[PDB]
């Protein structure tokens, strides 16, 4: 078969949603990944970045 | 036992979050526990044994 057993197209965003969810944490800027502060300076890489 | 060379919270180990090492002191000469004291702390389920 075609791959492409799966197809998408654009749209405008007709309406908002609210996946913005709230992280308390540091948001670790490049991943997103939301990490305690304590884990700040910790020596450990424990964002991805 | 806050900030003290030991992990005395076990998962987490939040007592020697932000510690400086020239505040600790040497808790004991070593921290190797015996060979498999682990599984002394394991649960048994007594009809499967």
């Amino acid at each position: 078969c075609n791959f492409s057993d799966k197809e998408v197209e654009d749209c405008v965003t007709n309406r908002p949603c609210r996946s913005q969810v709230r992280c308390e944490g540091f948001v670790c800027a490049q991943t997103g990944r939301c990490v305690n502060r304590r884990l700040l300076c910790n020596g450990d890489n424990d964002c991805g970045d | 036992l806050v900030c003290n060379g030991d992990s005395d919270c076990d998962e987490d180990s939040a007592d020697e979050d932000r510690c400086e090492d020239s505040e600790r002191r040497p808790s004991c000469d070593i921290d190797k526990p015996p060979p498999n004291i682990e599984l002394t702390g394991n649960g048994y389920n007594e009809l499967t044994g």
